[PDB]
């Protein structure tokens, strides 16, 4: 019983996307689907419905042509469009199947999500810095060191430490957008005996710009 | 009491093997009458469809031959009814309920050819009548004539034969077998004296005719409806107010079929010419209707699993509606051979979709589909005219196959038999056999 | 439409504790539904018609209300238990959805492990110097940064990032980031990183020296 | 003729205080049904908590399978002999008397005595249904209305009784229509007309599915999916599965009213011998619950798995005599608790295995074992208490498959014919007439 | 209601192939399917049966997994492998639907057919020659052009005009065999006027070697 | 498995006529089921349950028969009935098909359109060449078609293909085929495509020059 919405990203404003969401692990008539968009910070706010035979579709109080949702049942898939894209519309979309119990709705079970940038901010790979701890400082039990990740767009971009292996005592920071460009950092503590005798690398992965980059951490002489 | 209760416990459930085996040749008989009779009204509807297309250029001849055949056919029936089977009138399920308290003949040897052939002339024509009125009383006739021929004995014998009969009629009609049986054991069933009508071998004639049916008419239903939504518990109070406008509506048409009954009475005062030509005015109304607006004549099972999907638009609903409620009027009420029961599932097919209509709309919270209240309002009007809800329950039921909807069918079903009740209106099979009899007292 | 407001915005509570959040309604409303979201994954169905749990939920959970007022409480916290609670009607069409309730843990105080970076040589090269400081785990969430170049308080081009809470101590970290051009950096020589919590009444100071 | 035309315009008139006292009844036998069902699980969950707290020693476990349903069997046998001795077995044949004025309706003795009584019975894992308490409760419900309100007339007295026996079934099984259909064929004294209201019985079966949907909502009590279809070249195997049924079905009635003697011989009426052996038998229940399952419980579990196929062919024979065994050790010994039921469990069980024979014997038929399940499972029930209608509605109602209503019919039918023809008589009836012969005896 | 059935082409002697027949229109979780086949220029032989719920599966008299039958309701796919193939198995196999009337099975729609050549040679892609008149036509009413598909290994190839828009006037004739390799040719008649004033194109598809040829009939220098 | 035997293998009739093919069985078969199959196309269910018709099948067809003999029946046959038509039992295990009656149709004469056409400078520029003639939409099937190269008569290297009887017009169509290679083609100038057929005394000659 999984939902899998595909299609999101960045559009130019005053555009058109088209975001699918995949069904599979039941009968996909039968059942209403329904769209619910999260905008960044803010709550949860319903799109619209459709019903398995496609003769009632309903929106929000949304003006004439900005929201069209449809399904093909043969293909197992809902569908939404957006036109004419503002800012107002960067959010993450989620698909979710409606059921009921007394008989006054709910939205049963939802789809992972894609997120919608309207930007008319261009793509742009990362820069990645390393962050070692310089000759001023004296290690006591524990080190920490770190990469940056700056001037890029858009989100999101994955930070992982030695492929992954090291998970543990790890942060990233949410990035922060300025001046049409995301920056963000990650840190990793670890203990004072494991570096600089151990290699520490920082793996950094922009998908949108095709980018995948391994910086590594050495100590500064 | 005590004594004699003790004797009849042990003794329940024992039909004598005679009985029985003369219940299955009793519905096997009217099993292959009813599946003639279906397959003689197909073809006679099929030859007028054959020359509407001999004169498809000309459009008043076209309409011309259109009244015309639909006219000759009818006042064929007619005739064949007033001339020597005056009994074969109207449905002809008051008259079996007459026979069953013993109070009126079942004269057989009229009857059958009758019905029969006369039916093929006012249903093969176009005229909204339903086929269960010639198929029970032609089926009860059925078991009469096996209760002569083989002189059968008794007072169960003379019963039970002549209601498997109706009943396997009834199947026969719909392919419904419990439908059937229900039938018998709500309304027949002399409704106020304990009977001797054995359950059992009611059963066996209507199996056998359900067989026979399906024998020569597999593989395609009479209504497809498909699979339908179901019903959430916060929405069942809509079907309760569906029920209420059945129920002040049904005695209301009860009224009407009764009045016009008079109505066109005096417009032949009982004379055999112009009854049948009035009988035929009517009839060729009907091709007429069956051609420029098909949905305001005819039977009426067509426009069923198109309503229920929601194809009419809401005034073209209305529409239907008023004029079906006028032409099943003038076809029943004008004494021609032929039930009103089907005609009355197409009014509340109709009826219900225009509810649901409304309610989808007023609504959108329960995520309606007015497709719901067209099945339950399908066997309301039987409900609220006829007052056989848990027939007319099982009959849709067994037609529709959506069982997720028996709970909106059974309250719409009694809000119809209850608001029915309490605004005076009474069974009409009853109330037509009741005028019949006060009637036959009324000149002695 | 229907407007939905959540009482506690954001609160918190030890494992093992009662906690209570609200969901108060514009017009009268009837079986509402409520919805448990973590940060990253999808939301997931709690309680439904008013107090209904779903196959899967713990038996510590609840709701109840009715008319205009209700309410899901938890008996018994657990640690696996703090996410976003949405509320949700559709007793009146449209449908609208609780502003939120960030449930939390509440833990014992912790200190900042400040740290503090010189820019990379890289970074250099490109002719941009960004100093980054790591304030790592501690509670509350609330934190004062501060940033001084040769000794002198600077507040244009930092930028603050907090971390939601840790799901392995539930502690918070932050960073701040100081942005200038390599120019501007390489004309003083004292970068300090001042870091201002409620566990200590004296700044901590985190500092390098370029010479 | 005078007289007819009076009563044909006076025909489906029934008083508004019959009505509108219809609806609290259904509404009361409805939450009432409810209530019990809640209890049932209950008590079926907490012996499976004591388990899973001994699921280490192996004889340990045994024993607090057999000691729990022991103990809440006794309770259940104790509370019918001491305060209600007419609330023993099913309790659906002193319904009946009590609808031709032979038996006298203690509700102030019997809701009591059947609803803890049979929470005992039921709870402890024993084979009996729901229906047996569920349908006398609802009839003394259909009472206790009747006398509380002070309601005059013998259309009353017989009407709300009526209501209350078909909400009862109703609310058993979700079951609207059968509930209605039963009352209508097997109840209705069978042998002199009466003045229970049809309409009104409606309405009480409507309120008490109502209540039951309210509770019980989102989940059936069977589920089998939509099955094939019946060709008409099939139908002759349907005839002769009801053939089956036809001689079986009276000799299942001789070994429950038989073994109703043998065990009244093990205790002579004593309250202390029959508490304890109720207690022996409820303790092999819940015994069995364990050991082997499918030989124990209500039955309704083993349905859904019997009609997939996903029993072995000795599997099913060995689950039907060992379900024989003790559906007759339970009811024949007057526990509180129908046997309604179990018998469509077995005619499953009888069904299937007819079935998997079937299916090898003619592969051009292209069978499925499934659709004489579904064959089989209102047939028994057509053949020993022979109310088929009922029975197939019940079936239908509750397995949804429509399309093999023929086959449905036809081995009903036949069941109840073959039944007639070697001296069989309808159990609910003769066990009435045994109750009223020795009354005078 | 369609069956397209496909995974045909050329197997080694003693070797294996998965064959797919593709169902829609229909509810395919409710029908028996069945694989019938028909060796070149001879009569039907029926293979095997699965119904619905692949509990009850038959095959005709074969050895032991001479034939496997499967299906899979979630892609709405009939599945047949076929083992340890020998001269016998060069057939065409059909992929029908099972139904009955009073209850005598028969099979109710079939599919087109996948050809399968058991044989030791190798997956030629056709050749394509066009066929036009010799400079001076003595063009009467109609014009007769063809093109000529030599060279290819194994059978089938189809042959349309226009992409099927010329439906009418063509033969194709059937395919003879040397040393181990196929050729046909097609023929087609139009309207005199008709060309060369259009285009006139053969389409040859050779699907056992996934390769199209669309040659366009010029009139000769 | 009951063996299925249909009793004319091949059958040849004329626009009018009465026609019925046969199917006769080993053991006893009850309601067969009848498919036709017209050239290169796939069976399609015609007549099943021994006499009923499948829909889109015109009245001009009727089954019947029982017991070991069944025949199918063609009232008036027209020439669009030109099929191979099967046989089917399943009333025993295995099911089992019949061997097939092939229905040929009877027609008035038709002469042979005759088309020659030089090997395409593509083929040449690979290495061999072929001479192709068609001659279509001809009746009786019976044709003889003779190669000559310089006057000369060439035996060897001569490919030829018939379609089946066409489904509308119930004509026949051949094609020959001279293959030769790139230098035997070359060193002759003048080929010829002699058709004799029933329609002429004198066959008709089609023919080229490279030259
Ligand atoms: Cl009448
Ligand atoms: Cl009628
Ligand atoms: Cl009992
Ligand atoms: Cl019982």
């Amino acid at each position: 019983v999984r939902l899998l919405e595909s299609g999101g990203g960045l559009v130019q404003p005053g555009g058109s996307l088209k975001l699918s969401c995949a069904a599979s692990g039941f009968d996909y008539s039968r059942y209403w689907m329904s769209w619910v968009r999260q905008a960044p910070g803010k709550g949860l706010k319903w799109i619209g419905e459709i019903n398995p035979v496609s003769s009632t579709i309903n929106y929000t109080p949304s003006l004439k042509d900005k929201f069209i949702i449809s399904r093909d049942n043969a293909k197992d898939t809902l569908y939404l469009q957006i036109s004419k894209v503002r800012s107002e519309d960067t959010a993450l979309y989620y698909c979710a199947r409606l059921y009921y119990g007394y008989g006054y709705w709910y939205f049963d079970v939802w789809g992972a999500g894609t997120t919608v940038t309207v930007s008319s901010a261009k793509t742009t790979p990362p820069s990645v810095y390393p962050l070692a701890p310089g000759s001023a400082a004296a290690a006591a039990s524990m080190v920490t060191l770190g990469c940056l990740v700056k001037g890029y767009f858009p989100e999101p971009v994955t930070v992982t430490w030695n492929s992954g292996s090291l998970a543990a005592g790890v942060h990233t920071f949410p990035a922060v957008l300025q001046a049409a460009l995301y920056t963000l950092s990650s840190s990793v503590t670890v203990p004072s005996s494991s570096w600089p005798s151990e290699t520490v690398t920082c793996n950094v992965a922009h998908p949108a710009s095709s980018t995948k980059v391994d910086k590594k951490i050495v100590p500064r002489a | 009491r005590r004594r004699q209760l003790i004797r009849q416990l042990l003794e329940r459930d024992k039909t004598p093997l005679a009985i029985l085996f003369m219940a299955a040749v009793v519905g096997t008989l009217v099993g292959l009458a009813a599946v003639a009779f279906d397959k003689g009204v197909a073809w006679l509807q099929n030859q007028r469809m054959g020359a509407l297309v001999h004169t498809a250029d000309n459009y008043p001849l076209l309409l011309t031959v259109a009244f015309l055949c639909s006219a000759v056919l009818a006042m064929f029936g007619y005739f064949l009814v007033r001339k020597y089977a005056p009994e074969a009138g109207g449905s002809g399920i008051p008259e079996i309920e007459g026979a069953l308290e013993d109070q009126r003949p079942v004269r057989w040897w009229r009857v059958l050819p009758v019905k029969f052939f006369g039916g093929l002339g006012t249903l093969g024509g176009g005229m909204v009548l339903g086929r269960e009125g010639p198929t029970v009383q032609i089926g009860g006739n059925i078991g009469r004539m096996v209760l002569d021929i083989f002189r059968l004995k008794g007072d169960e014998a003379r019963h039970t034969l002549l209601a498997t009969g109706a009943a396997a009629g009834l199947a026969a009609a719909f392919n419904a077998p419990l439908a059937g049986i229900l039938f018998i054991i709500e309304e027949m069933r002399p409704c106020f004296r304990y009977t001797l009508i054995s359950i059992k071998a009611v059963f066996i004639g209507v199996i056998m005719s359900t067989i026979m049916y399906r024998i020569f008419n597999h593989e395609v239903a009479l209504i497809d409806v498909g699979k339908l939504s179901d019903a959430p518990l916060n929405t069942l109070w809509l079907y309760l107010i569906l029920g209420i406008i059945f129920g002040i509506f049904g005695p209301i048409f009860n009224k009407w079929v009764l009045g016009m009954q008079d109505l066109l009475h005096r417009v032949h005062g009982g004379n055999i010419t112009k009854w049948v030509l009035m009988g035929g005015a009517i009839g060729g109304l009907c091709g007429l209707l069956g051609f420029v607006a098909p949905a305001t004549s005819g039977g009426g099972f067509n426009l069923i699993p198109i309503a229920t999907a929601g194809n009419f638009s809401m005034g073209m609903l209305v529409f239907i509606f008023v004029a079906r409620v006028i032409t099943t009027l003038l076809c029943f009420s004008s004494g021609a051979p032929g039930g009103i029961f089907a005609p009355m599932l197409a009014l509340g097919t109709v009826l219900g979709t225009a509810f649901g209509m409304v309610a989808v709309e007023l609504f959108p919270q329960y995520h309606l589909e007015a497709g719901t209240f067209a099945i339950a309002g399908m066997g309301a009007l039987l409900a609220a005219s006829i007052r056989a809800p848990l027939t007319g329950i099982i009959l849709v039921l067994e037609m529709t196959d959506n069982y997720q909807l028996i709970l909106p069918m059974i309250i719409t079903g009694l809000g119809a038999t209850l608001l029915a009740q309490f605004t005076g209106g009474k069974p009409l099979y009853s109330a037509i056999l009741a005028r019949t009899l006060a009637k036959q007292e009324a000149e002695q | 439409d229907i407007v939905l407001t959540q009482s506690p915005a954001i609160m918190s509570a030890a494992p093992g504790d009662k906690v209570t959040m609200t969901c108060s309604a514009s017009s009268s409303v009837s079986y509402i539904h409520w919805y448990q979201q973590k940060s990253g994954t999808s939301p997931k169905r709690w309680i439904y018609d008013t107090s209904k749990l779903t196959s899967g939920v713990p038996v510590r959970f609840s709701g109840s209300g009715s008319g205009t007022s209700y309410s899901l409480t938890i008996n018994t916290m657990e640690a696996e238990d703090a996410a976003t609670y949405y509320c949700q009607q559709w007793s009146s069409h449209p449908q609208t959805f609780g502003g939120g309730t960030k449930l939390e843990i509440l833990r014992a105080d912790a200190a900042p492990t400040v740290s503090i970076f010189p820019p990379s040589s890289e970074q250099l090269t490109s002719g941009g110097a960004s100093v980054v400081c790591f304030l790592n785990n501690f509670y509350p969430k609330d934190i004062n940064v501060k940033w001084k170049i040769d000794g002198s308080e600077r507040q244009n081009g930092v930028l603050n990032s907090w971390t939601d809470q840790d799901s392995k101590d539930s502690t918070y970290s932050m960073s701040s980031t100081l942005t200038l051009t390599k120019d501007e950096y390489e004309r003083h020589n004292s970068y300090t990183c001042e870091a201002t919590h409620k566990t200590s009444t004296s700044p901590i100071v985190k500092s390098f020296n370029r010479a």
